[PDB]
RNA sequence: AUAUUGGCGAGAGACCGAUAGCGAACAAGUACAGUGAUGGAAAGAUGAAAAGAACUUUGAAAAGAGAGUGAAAAAGUACGU
RNA sequence: AUGGUGAACUAUGCCUGAAUAGGGUGAAGCCAGAGGAAACUCUGGUGGAGGCUCGUAGCGGUUCUGACGUGCAAAUCGAUCGUCGAAUUUGGGUAUAGGGGCGAAAGACUAAUCGAACCAUCUAGUAGCUGGUUCCUGCCGAAGUUUCCCUCAGGAUAGCAG
RNA sequence: CGUGGAGGUCAGUGACGAAGCCUAGACCGUAAGGUCGGGUCGAACGGCCUCUAGUGCAGAUCUUGGUGGUAGUAGCAAAUAUUCAAAUGAGAACUUUGAAGACUGAAGUGGGGAAAGGUUCCACGUCAACAGCAGUUGGACGUGGGUUAGUCGAUCCUAAGAGAUGGGGAAGCUCCGUUUCAAAGGCCUGAUUUUAUGCAGGCCACCAUCGAAAGGGAAUCCGGUUAAGAUUCCGGAACCUGGAUAUGGAUUCUUCACGGUAACGUAACUGAAUGUGGAGACGUCGGCGCGAGCCCUGGGAGGAGUUAUCUUUUCUUCUUAACAGCUUAUCACCCCGGAAUUGGUUUAUCCGGAGAUGGGGUCUUAUGGCUGGAAGAGGCCAGCACCUUUGCUGGCUCCGGUGCGCUUGUGACGGCCCGUGAAAAUCCACAGGAAGGAAUAGUUUUCAUGCCAGGUCGUACUGAUAACCGCAGCAGGUCUCCAAGGUGAACAGCCUCUAGUUGAUAGAAUAAUGUAGAUAAGGGAAGUCGGCAAAAUAGAUCCGUAACUUCGGGAUAAGGAUUGGCUCUAAGGGUCGGGUACGAUCAACUUAGAACUGGUACGGACAAGGGGAAUCUGACUGUCUAAUUAAAACAUAGCAUUGCGAUGGUCAGAAAGUGAUGUUGACGCAAU
RNA sequence: CUCUUAAGGUAGCCAAAUGCCUCGUCAUCUAAUUAGUGACGCGCAUGAAUGGAUUAACGAGAUUCCCACUGUCCCUAUCUACUAUCUAGCGAAACCACAGCCAAGGGAACGGGCUUGGCAGAAUCAGCGGGGAAAGAAGACCCUGUUGAGCUUGACUCUAGU
RNA sequence: GCGUUGGAUUGUUCACCCACUAAUAGGGAACGUGAGCUGGGUUUAGACCGUCGUGAGACAGGUUAGUUUUACCCUACUGAU
RNA sequence: AAACUUUCAACAACGGAUCUCUUGGUUCUCGCAUCGAUGAAGAACGCAGCGAAAUGCGAUACGUAAUGUGAAUUGCAGAAUUCCGUGAAUCAUCGAAUCUUUGAACGCACAUUGCGCCCCUUGGUAUUCCAGGGGGCAUGCCUGUUUGAGCGUCAUUU
């Protein structure tokens, strides 16, 4: 029965105007406005939510200590870890195959 | 209307102030000729057009 | 009478393109030193729907030869190209689906898409889903290359004009009946305001040459001259023949 | 429905107050005043509208500076002060 | 030497006399209409002087009836005829 | 004719928002079972498809040729009815302006205005047509015919009259 | 003959009464008119010769103003509805208070807002006009009072689009273009110790600006308080941004932290240029899962109602904000291990040697839990006090249950597309490693704590059968949020709680004719252009359903039966301990069957399809003539034809270094 | 066979929303059918994307028949509310040459008035639709005018463009 | 003097058939009668066909859809003081 | 016989003709030449002891200064020192000022009392942040000053 009203001049059900009903200490029902839900930071390589990392609306990240915005690995709060395994492996092999590539064509040049 | 600009409110203020009967002492001036206030507006007879 | 529908289109007030969701213009790389002496590598990062278009686009990124950064490009994706694929662009590139080579470096018979009409114009010919152009010969003196466009026309262009190997993706889109008015609705909702379409034969004379009469009917030949005049060209403009096409078309 | 049911939807202004002329003919979307022409450097007026002209020409306002030009002309654009005399 | 339905200053008429004369003799380009361009009225006169009716009486009051003022209320702020 | 003013209604596009009881139907995909020499065929579930359907709100406006018809109202009211999840409804913002727009096309709609809007001016537009044309008395006193005229409801010419 | 003005004249008339107006009194004239008397009146006016013209009205559907008969007449009849008494007042059908009867019925006649209005809000006074009776009442009249913000909006950002500038057209008002064919500008610190800011590097080339009070977006809550303000005042308790900064902690002799195999942990834990990543940031529908509030409900402690009789009864109070600590999750991921007898698994069949099932860990903190805030507040009671401000003192404010419930939020999924469903400001992160740093003492403000500041404008109220638009207090129109109980499929209809109304001239009668609502023996479309209107049908369960067909339908085809109340029976679930067959209890309406029973009634009001056979015609759904045409008209998919390879086709423009299609390219654009 | 054409209407369909004659002829439905349907076809004047024929499904579309239903009707009757009506208060409008009893005659050939007759008695209330050739707009149609406008075209005269 | 009908088709008047009946005569009254009704036909604006026309359009050809205003006065008439 | 209707008259209504007014209009004629970036014309909002308008004025606001006059102003109140006087006045004149927010309108905007930059100064422990006071920054073009660009181009270096 206790019905409720918007607390701001905007009377429309827009995403910036979500309401939640709540029982005050005065023992009555009253609307409370609600900020949009934060979405989780995503990985730049694969796109998944990156674990270890807080989820805040973007400016609220400035209000919060550095450890909420990283994990302690290379590429910490940026790429996803299995993603950094890949980067490392591929780097090593390709940097190795480079020496392999060179020595072959150093040999081609002297055997021609 | 109801969340206004200062311009409209300024105009509304001048409007409220001009809204009153003749100041009766005027009637008694030598050669006075003004009976009553002929420029009286009312919110439900004539609109301001802003 | 009044200005007819096909004349009002030109001021494009309510006739402009519905452009908001578009990914951006699809174009080849600017024809630089890389692409025109050697080859340069990119990666297709994303292949993606472009509203109003049939063929998907491919987002491809390359290193900037002159500055430390990544420069992204918007291609039309050829059937077969994929995310993670390496794309090679240049004179000294190699003949693979997805690569972009000047028509002079590709043998007769090569199949290509998004080809330039002049070198560097970043691509003009055969972009619509399914289309492509065939290289059918070269004239090494005054380096030209003769190609055959989707339309059937043959045309010769500079052997430096570039093209991308293969066919544009999304083929056969038009093999499927729209079925309902509403699918055409959503079709043209993302293109431009050309739908639906009142027959001029259902309007009044003020409105159109075909307008009026106590039965619906055109009342004069509907094949209109080339040298007719704005307000006159409705119907079969400059039509050199007319009637049901009988027997094999096919450009000879 | 073209008459009074449709008059009920009239709650949006085509014109507001014009900064230059005060009149409420400042067309919002057009951003120009249907009466005085703002923000055209010039003032709207037309020789086919003599009434309108007369409604707005010089002398229909205070003439805060022009009032005094003719006295000033009359006394040869004097400068200085008047001196003094007696009784 | 010529022009001049604008401006400032002046002198005038076999001109109009408040439905006339400028739309406006007046708090008139006002009030009022229209989203806007624009449209746009009605409305002068107590008496020499307010001396604008003290006071009594009937009435809830407005007012009435007396009285009074005035050359006249057969001039009472509805007001010259 | 010239120069201006309008998309507060409405038509259409664009940008940004919002809105839509409860039912009926039972499409792909999927699971289990049965028959059969074989090819293959069948049953029961599950699932929740559609410019699908019953029907509110909504949006529309079919019939009563109902009310009203100097109205509640310059388009309304009642019943009954069309559609009701999309070619849906709809706020605000924004674009298109008069021989111009806009039109799923009715010459529709473009602010009660549309087979060319509204405002002012040119403009006291022209009228062989229609209406009216203000005091008295005295004297005289007609014509509707001739001829020519894009002449036939008009003129000019002669006649009649002062 | 008569009128307004002019020259002349009569030394004309007149305050001892000019002009004007009235007058079935007089007189002159054939008449136009002229003269007198009387009354009224108050300042000017007339005869004659002559001059002059805006010079004579019954008409023009003449112009403006005034006025009649019509007529005390049409009417003041939609929206269920009013009544008794008191009080006030000159006056009461209509004001106020009490009582009663009703209504709206949470899809509101409730509680708020957007647009619009602009003071209508509130108080005191108060009725001439206005509120188509009234009026002591009012949105009226008179006089006053009233709108308080770092945190709500604006302001910032960008959207469609608007629009300066170098320029190019145009006689010109101006038109084009918006990064364009331009020498387009400012940041970070160093160099200064003449000094205040010149040059020394290196970048960055982004080239206006306006455009959203529903899009994006830094940050506030509860309780109290006013006649009228309140997320704005007061009380308490927070948080954000900017600026200052010092103390503590942390780090360092291995200089720029350790721990964990790992996912990753943390109170901290240097980081310029440049680069890159993320967030902002995104359709729609379906079922399933979870949260919140609401709904239902047991025990207990209070207050109220009913009590002839009956009811351990009916009604009601039992609340907990932002913010902060710990804790909390579907998903996802790590370690171990190595899978056919394939297993795991959703309501929805998807997953595994690219490593499943299993066991053990890591993470996001939506959301919830306990504690702080915080019982001191608020809620409900009892016991005293006394004209008074209004107090004072006490208690209690507790423990549970339930689910295809309802509304809303949210997750993991799934359906759809020739549809795949914004942008920008802004915030952070990472790669990089220019640099700057300690042991006789340095580094550290992304850890804690501490200091200062946060301007400008809006803020009352109405939001509609009276505050807006329709000439108006007009049965019309005008965008949105919250949403209780029963019946029932239900946000239907009908009844109700909370709130709010009880406004709509009134009285008396009940003729005709009406409008709106009903019924009719026998017949049954004979009425009528025509079954127009009306009537009939209807829910649900079961039975049973034709031609024809694009195989999807046609179909609720058609046609039948059944249905209340009460009383029983049966079927359908949860949770637990079981060495390495069952027990125990707690909590839900669904479905079917069986007795009994009544004036044969039972979808008992409400609600709720008439059906069939054919012809014409448009395939369908959709669309239009606002206000006489909704259709066979328009559209549409489908079919076919035409133009065009950009130095182009179609179209725009007065012109142009102009424009639409075009962010386009023949599976395209344009035209039939 | 003959004239003749660019070709001389093919497959289909029909008194069809296309057939003059026409209510075509035959069949069917009925007691009775200018209706409906099925047939027929020298079809005034059917016919192939000027689209022809066929078509399940859908229709507030036009049409015909049947069942159920019924106050549509035979044939009317009765009831409720609100009106009308009477009162207090309040109080418009349209219209109006002057006005308001007929018969006949004549008359601008249909009189309230005029001529000759009938006749005729204050003041009035509810009804009513015969008359007031009642009222609502200087005819919708028709003609005239040396009056237009929308629209078309090998009309006259031009024009942007090309 | 007194009666002169019930139906099927058609918007019909007319026509035509069924059937009853004593008979189913013909006419006038602004081709009686729309502030009495109806609105089917005819005859505006939507629309389909056929014929004609190069076309806009036309058709005494066929089709479908298409807003019916006011009485309270006078007289007449019905009743009523 | 009344009532009612109609005619006349008297007094009273209704209405505003007529007569007489006239600080307005209309036309003619004569004399004169002066708007604005030194911010015009126009707009908005304000200002009085007690004003809503019209008229006037600009936070110095129905006015300040100056000059002439010579005692008012007046609806009421008022001051009262202003009356043989540097002196009354809603007086005249006018030479000096003040002149909000705007407007060609000029830092940028403007349906916003919106948003920068620069200089001097004051206050907050401040070249840097905040707040107060003053003073500034549009565009085209001309002359000039300064600083510059270009193998457009001359000469001069060793
Ligand atoms: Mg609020
Ligand atoms: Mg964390
Ligand atoms: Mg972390
Ligand atoms: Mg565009
Ligand atoms: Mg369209
Ligand atoms: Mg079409
Ligand atoms: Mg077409
Ligand atoms: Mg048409
Ligand atoms: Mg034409
Ligand atoms: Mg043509
Ligand atoms: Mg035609
Ligand atoms: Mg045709
Ligand atoms: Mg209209
Ligand atoms: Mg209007
Ligand atoms: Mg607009
Ligand atoms: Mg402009
Ligand atoms: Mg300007
Ligand atoms: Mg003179
Ligand atoms: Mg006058
Ligand atoms: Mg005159
Ligand atoms: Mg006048
Ligand atoms: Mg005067
Ligand atoms: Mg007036
Ligand atoms: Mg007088
Ligand atoms: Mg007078
Ligand atoms: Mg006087
Ligand atoms: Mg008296
Ligand atoms: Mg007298
Ligand atoms: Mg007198
Ligand atoms: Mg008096
Ligand atoms: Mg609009
Ligand atoms: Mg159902
Ligand atoms: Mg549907
Ligand atoms: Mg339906
Ligand atoms: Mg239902
Ligand atoms: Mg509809
Ligand atoms: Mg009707
Ligand atoms: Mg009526
Ligand atoms: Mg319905
Ligand atoms: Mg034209
Ligand atoms: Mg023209
Ligand atoms: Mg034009
Ligand atoms: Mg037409
Ligand atoms: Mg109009
Ligand atoms: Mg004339
Ligand atoms: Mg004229
Ligand atoms: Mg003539
Ligand atoms: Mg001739
Ligand atoms: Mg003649
Ligand atoms: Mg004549
Ligand atoms: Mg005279
Ligand atoms: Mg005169
Ligand atoms: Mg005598
Ligand atoms: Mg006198
Ligand atoms: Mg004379
Ligand atoms: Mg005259
Ligand atoms: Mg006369
Ligand atoms: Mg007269
Ligand atoms: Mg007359
Ligand atoms: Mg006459
Ligand atoms: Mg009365
Ligand atoms: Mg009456
Ligand atoms: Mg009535
Ligand atoms: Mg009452
Ligand atoms: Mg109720
Ligand atoms: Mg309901
Ligand atoms: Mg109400
Ligand atoms: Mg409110
Ligand atoms: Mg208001
Ligand atoms: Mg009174
Ligand atoms: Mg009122
Ligand atoms: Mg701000
Ligand atoms: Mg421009
Ligand atoms: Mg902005
Ligand atoms: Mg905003
Ligand atoms: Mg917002
Ligand atoms: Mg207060
Ligand atoms: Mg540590
Ligand atoms: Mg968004
Ligand atoms: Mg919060
Ligand atoms: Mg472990
Ligand atoms: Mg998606
Ligand atoms: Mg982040
Ligand atoms: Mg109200
Ligand atoms: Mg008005
Ligand atoms: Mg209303
Ligand atoms: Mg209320
Ligand atoms: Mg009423
Ligand atoms: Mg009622
Ligand atoms: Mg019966
Ligand atoms: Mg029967
Ligand atoms: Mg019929
Ligand atoms: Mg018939
Ligand atoms: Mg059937
Ligand atoms: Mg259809
Ligand atoms: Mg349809
Ligand atoms: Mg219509
Ligand atoms: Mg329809
Ligand atoms: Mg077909
Ligand atoms: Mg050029
Ligand atoms: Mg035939
Ligand atoms: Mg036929
Ligand atoms: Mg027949
Ligand atoms: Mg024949
Ligand atoms: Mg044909
Ligand atoms: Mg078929
Ligand atoms: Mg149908
Ligand atoms: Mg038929
Ligand atoms: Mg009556
Ligand atoms: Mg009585
Ligand atoms: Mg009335
Ligand atoms: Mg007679
Ligand atoms: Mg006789
Ligand atoms: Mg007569
Ligand atoms: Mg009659
Ligand atoms: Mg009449
Ligand atoms: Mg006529
Ligand atoms: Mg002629
Ligand atoms: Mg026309
Ligand atoms: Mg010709
Ligand atoms: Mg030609
Ligand atoms: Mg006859
Ligand atoms: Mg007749
Ligand atoms: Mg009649
Ligand atoms: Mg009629
Ligand atoms: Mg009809
Ligand atoms: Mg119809
Ligand atoms: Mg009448
Ligand atoms: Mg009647
Ligand atoms: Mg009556
Ligand atoms: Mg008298
Ligand atoms: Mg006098
Ligand atoms: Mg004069
Ligand atoms: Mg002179
Ligand atoms: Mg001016
Ligand atoms: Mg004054
Ligand atoms: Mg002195
Ligand atoms: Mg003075
Ligand atoms: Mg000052
Ligand atoms: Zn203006």
């Amino acid at each position: 029965a206790q019905r409720v009203t918007f607390r701001r001049r905007n009377p429309y059900n827009t995403r910036s105007n979500k309401i939640k009903v709540v029982k005050t200490p005065g023992g009555i029902l009253r609307a409370q406005h609600v900020k949009k839900l934060a979405t989780r930071p995503k990985c730049g390589d694969c796109g998944s939510a990156l674990q270890g990392i807080s989820t805040l609306r973007p400016r609220q990240y400035a209000t919060v200590s550095k450890t909420h915005k990283t994990v302690s690995r290379a590429y910490g709060g940026s790429r996803c870890a299995n993603c950094v395994k890949e980067r490392i492996i591929r780097a090593f092999l390709i940097e190795e195959q480079k020496i392999v590539k060179k020595v072959v064509k150093e040999q081609t040049e002297a055997a021609k | 209307a109801a969340q206004k600009s200062f311009r409209i409110k300024q105009k509304m203020a001048k409007a409220k102030k001009q809204n009153r009967p003749l100041p009766q002492w005027i009637r008694l001036r030598t050669n006075n000729t003004i009976r009553y206030n002929a420029k009286r507006r009312n919110w439900r007879r004539t609109k301001m057009n802003i | 009478g009044r200005v007819i529908r096909n004349q009002r289109k030109g001021a494009g007030s309510i006739f402009t393109s519905h452009t908001r969701l578009r990914q951006g213009a699809a174009k080849l790389r600017t024809l630089d030193y890389a692409e025109r002496h050697g080859y340069i590598r990119g990666i297709v990062k994303q292949i993606v729907h472009d509203s109003g278009r049939g063929a998907p686009l491919a987002k491809v990124v390359f290193r900037d030869p002159y500055k430390y950064r990544l420069r992204e490009e918007i291609f039309i994706a050829n059937e077969g190209v994929h995310t993670g694929q390496f794309i090679y662009a240049g004179k000294k590139a190699s003949l693979n689906v997805g690569n972009v080579l000047p028509l002079g470096s590709v043998p007769e018979g090569t199949i290509v898409s998004n080809v330039e009409e002049k070198p560097g114009d970043r691509g003009a010919l055969a972009r619509a889903s399914g289309n492509y152009v065939i290289i059918i010969g070269h004239n090494p003196d005054e380096n030209k290359t003769r190609v055959r466009l989707p339309s059937g026309a043959k045309k010769v262009i500079s052997s430096d004009a570039r093209g991308v190997i293969g066919v544009i993706a999304g083929g056969g889109r038009v093999d499927k009946p729209l079925l309902k008015a509403g699918r055409a609705f959503h079709k043209y909702r993302l293109k431009r305001n050309s739908w639906p379409k009142t027959r001029g034969v259902a309007m009044n004379p003020v409105d159109h040459p075909h307008g009026g009469g106590n039965h619906q009917h055109i009342g004069k030949a509907s094949t209109i001259s080339r040298g007719a005049v704005s307000g006159q060209k409705a119907g079969l403009i400059a039509a050199r023949r007319t009637g049901l096409l009988r027997g094999s078309q096919k450009t000879q | 429905g073209k008459g009074t049911p449709s008059f009920g939807k009239r709650h949006n202004k085509s014109h507001t107050l014009c900064n230059r002329c005060g009149r409420r003919s400042f067309h919002v979307q057009k951003k120009t005043c249907s009466s005085c022409g703002y923000p055209a450097a010039k003032t709207r007026s037309y020789n086919w509208g003599a009434k309108a002209k007369r409604r707005h020409t010089t002398g229909t306002g205070r003439m805060r500076y022009l009032k005094h030009v003719s006295r000033r002309f009359k006394n040869g654009f004097q400068t200085g002060s008047a001196s003094k005399a007696s009784a």
